[PDB]
């Protein structure tokens, strides 16, 4: 069982300092140079930094070089990266990834083949905020729905009728806009003859705010 | 640095082009049984941009071919170890081409002996 | 700083083969390495150098080495392996560690083309009591995933308060996505309508609202 | 057809799998010189399909560094005529993979020998 | 029948490496070769038997095999490889003639994008005194040379009676097409506008008549 | 220098034959196979038939099996293919080209790509009727230019050619290629772009001249 478990990961605010741990276990981690790789969202990867397995030799990235500190802990066999003075561009998901062996000095390297399953980074200066919700008024189909604006962080959540209403239903994703924080909208297809007969509420929920909204859509 | 040191290719997986030319790929060439004997200067120089590198790749064996057709040995010794090959590719003495493929793998069999 | 090139993006259908190529100075020199990362998953080693496969790795992956350039090739491709695929290696000069390149997105198309369906709604009177308003495009049943989206003031382009989310896998395996028009009521108030183009497949579909009644 | 034999690969060229097996392409294996002398049962009937061909074919040279490293010649002889080549590749057995390297390749060196 | 497959199409911008596939059973057994075709011009040999270069192509064609498939790859691509690319094999069989595969389009991008000018013509008089109306969509001056044309009525799809030319090059390397729409009489004095539109690398151009 | 020059194409109807030849010069005709090869309007490239370098074996891919036969007279240095039974998939350019070399030993055949090619001599299989165009008028319509144009519609087969003003007119005038349209027949647009200012005082006349039909006709283009 050769494993590498992440942790350290949260939300902090531009300028400040986070700093990760990955615990190694299933093989003989002081006989192995170690990189942290990071991934922000929906780009690729990037490796960051690697540590010899001696924690003698350290190299980063330019990206990170002189604000990162990469070590090790060979006695409880864990990895750790110190992050100062963090930069919204170091969001990422920071993957720990065991790294060429060396032997005494030659190194031997078959991929890295062996990854943890990452720890979230989040540099915002988003706060805590409740979404504000509009109806999105219809118009035999009718498409009607609630516009969730302005909310942080995630989730929210959005049922129709207090849950009585499931089919037609469609929440999309959220959005990140630049400003820091997330919208979404629900959109609910229904038969147009109900729009006069039918009352329609979505229910949203964002429970870090403890905020819950029923905004009735009614049609024009 | 390690990582260069870790993806280095072996000898039997290199190319060799202007910017990385035989003797630094493949040594000098010279007579020993360890040496490498195949290519005139220009050869030399440019590797596979060499302008009739196409007609002397066409006679190199696939990986298949090479593990296919060669008499595949192994030696242990002191200083090391080695797999060893020998073989030989048959021409087709009929073939149009025939007597310049002759005049181009013999312009650079044993060339550097020519070398001043 | 040393460079891995790779195709942001490839498409196959089932049973063909998929190729990916990466291309860098140093690969004539330096072994490639191939990984294989589905959406929220870690990155999963298919092929080291060049062309050997950790143990675990389906037989239907290889790779080869042509000078510059290391292809990764999956004979018979299966939907199991649309990834996305990064290639790593190393400068030769000795004075770095690993890059990685790009990434290549492996679509399998399991599926036949759907064009997108567009709902557009104008700002809610709510909203524009307000003092603001937003313009909601939402686009779904639409496949492959892959949309581009522009909005237009009359018959103008407009490229400012625009925001747009990836494409999002919807649970009937179709591709959803959603664009935000940020306008001041003035705005939205002063032009005649307002229009949202959805490019799919090189063909567009829009949606037109406008300050009516 | 004269366009199947015009355009067919000569030995060098060709690679064997489980539908075109090494005994196919490259003829049985035997202790003649131009005889292959590499593979048991499984890596004949199976060529580049093996289940540990990447691990052989690591050994195999590139085009260049075949004609880079190798000793080439060329032979005539009334049957026609040869380049042939002769080589060493040494292994690194201080790579933690040498052990099953050397495993893997004496399994397949003269294993026609024992071949019932 | 034993078939060749090649991608209908690549994109590269010069200086980058093109790379086509072919694929082919009896490619691990049987050689392929290359021919390079500009528009108007016969075929022209590039690659044959699988890698070599005839004399006169330029060095940056070369060709590689890799089991059932070969690549023909084209270093730091320039403006003039842009052409049909077909590849060439043989079944392994012995009972068949040589056999293409079915082309692959290089474009290489050598100009800077130019989105289409449009001009749409409304029918004629003398052509309504015909019983006949005919909608002329000229769409010209745009790079690279793909649009794809719409025809609405009233923002609504019409997709009957439309004749649509391919791309063609103008002399200042630009792209040119042509739409036609036909109609009877009474639909157009009926309908309230007839719109073309052209979209071209995402951007859209539309223009507009009525009665 | 080596060199094919094919002949014989031209119009015909589905179900008539034509015979195209191809005359070779500047290599030895006699010792190599020869085949023809053909492409579809914007299709890719389709061998249809091969004859060996003594005349005597012939093969055919399927869609050209018993309609068409090859030949060659090495005594003229010629090639042959008899069209019979044509179809409208049958429009293609035809192009004549240098197959695989056969020498005596066993007959061994030497094949380095087909590296001679001819020019190719154009075919089109179409039951539409010669037919003279109509030509109408494309009014220009109201930051200085304006586009006038002339349509010249429902004509077989091409050739048509557009001037303006006897061809004196040369500058802005941009006649596109003619769409072939589901009947058979085809249409085109010639269309000059002209200062505004112009309009009210210079004369715009577009010549049409379809030689096929001997239809010449030249239309005012007024606002």
């Amino acid at each position: 069982e050769v494993q590498l478990l992440e942790s350290g990961g949260g939300l902090v605010q531009p300028g400040g300092s986070l700093r990760l741990s990955c615990a190694a276990s299933g093989f003989t981690f002081s006989s192995y140079a170690m990189s942290w790789v990071r991934q922000a969202p929906g780009k690729g990867l990037e490796w960051v930094s690697v540590i010899y397995s001696g924690g003698s030799s350290t190299y980063y990235a330019d990206s990170v070089k002189g604000r990162f500190t990469i070590s090790r802990d060979n006695s409880k066999n864990t990895l750790y990266l110190q992050m100062n003075s963090l930069r919204a561009e170091d969001t990422a998901v920071y993957y720990c990834a065991k790294d060429h062996l060396e032997l005494s000095i030659n190194y031997y390297y078959y991929g890295m083949d062996v990854w943890g399953q990452g720890t979230t980074v989040t540099v915002s200066s988003a706060s805590t905020k409740g979404p504000s919700v509009f109806p999105l008024a219809p118009s035999g189909t009718a498409a009607l729905g609630c516009l969730v604006k302005d909310y942080f962080p995630e989730p929210v959540t959005v049922s129709w009728n207090s849950g009585a209403l499931t089919s037609g239903v469609h929440t999309f994703p959220a959005v990140l806009q630049s400003s820091g924080l997330y919208s979404l909208s629900s959109v609910v297809t229904v038969p147009s003859s109900s729009l006069g007969t039918q009352t329609y509420i979505c229910n949203v929920n964002h429970k870090p705010s403890n905020t819950k909204v029923d905004k009735r859509v009614e049609p024009k | 640095s390690s990582a260069a040191e870790a993806s280095k290719k072996p000898r039997q997986k290199r190319t060799a082009t202007k910017a990385y030319n035989v003797t630094q790929a493949f040594g000098r060439r010279g007579p020993e049984q360890t040496q490498g004997n195949f290519g005139d200067q220009e050869l030399i120089r440019q590797g596979t941009d060499y302008k009739h590198w196409p007609q002397i790749a066409q006679f190199a064996p696939s990986a298949s071919a090479f593990f296919g057709m060669s008499r595949i040995g192994m030696e242990v010794t002191p200083s090391g170890t080695w797999l060893t090959y020998t073989g030989a590719i048959k021409l087709d003495d009929k073939d149009p081409n025939f007597k310049d493929q002759v005049i181009l793998l013999n312009k650079h069999i044993d060339a550097y002996k020519t070398f001043p | 700083s040393y460079e891995l090139t790779q195709p942001p993006s490839v498409s196959v259908s089932p049973g063909q083969t998929a190729r990916i190529t990466c291309s860098g100075d140093a690969l004539p020199k330096q072994y490639a390495y191939w990984y294989q990362q589905k959406p929220g998953q870690a990155p999963v080693l298919v092929i080291y150098k060049d062309s050997e496969r950790p143990s675990g790795i389906p037989e239907r992956f290889s790779g080869s080495s042509s000078g510059t350039t290391v292809t990764l090739t999956i004979s018979g491709v299966q939907a199991e392996d649309e990834a996305d695929y990064y290639c790593q290696s190393a400068d030769s000069s000795g004075t770095s560690h690993w890059v990685f390149g790009g990434g290549t997105k492996l679509t399998v198309l399991g599926q036949p083309k759907a064009a997108p369906s567009v709902t557009l709604f104008p700002p809610s009177s709510e909203e524009l009591q307000a003092n603001k308003a937003t313009l909601v495009c939402l686009i779904s049943d639409f496949y492959p995933g892959a949309v581009t989206v522009a909005w237009k003031a009359d018959s103008s382009p407009v490229k400012a308060g625009v925001e747009t989310t990836t494409p999002s896998k919807q649970s009937n395996n179709k591709y959803a996505a959603s664009s935000y028009l940020s306008l001041t009521p003035e705005q939205w108030k002063s032009h005649r309508s307002y229009s949202c183009q959805v490019t799919h497949e090189g063909s567009t579909v829009e949606k037109t609202v406008a300050p009516t009644e």
